[PDB]
């Protein structure tokens, strides 16, 4: 649950790590958002896309309202099976 | 600049 979580890393640095030529499409990491407090961000790779992971006041997370999760790990497991709206399916955890 | 949105 920690592997793909890079925490407080900048958007610029997440793009720099994801854009490594060794990383296949679908390489990703989850991080804290720099513009929206309380929310996270899923960065996936070749270009990088950034998705805001919003948090409901009751608890859960979601990128789009039609697909909600109890946690970041439930969100990651879901998009690792189907991109379902994302640019690509989550395939690889970004190397440190 | 911005973020990608899952299409509606
Ligand atoms: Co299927």
């Amino acid at each position: 649950a920690e592997e793909w979580y890079f925490g407080k890393i900048t958007r610029r640095e997440s793009e720099r790590l994801l854009l490594n030529p060794e990383n296949p499409r679908g390489t990703f990491l989850v991080r804290e958002s720099e513009t929206t407090k309380g929310a996270y961000c899923l960065s996936v790779s070749l270009n990088v896309a950034h998705y805001k992971i919003r948090k409901l006041d009751s608890g859960g997370f979601y990128i789009t309202s039609r697909t909600q999760f109890s946690s970041l790990q439930q969100l990651v497991a879901y998009y690792s099976k189907h991109a379902d709206g994302l640019c690509h399916r989550l395939t690889n955890v970004c190397p440190t | 600049p911005q973020y990608e949105e899952i299409p509606i």
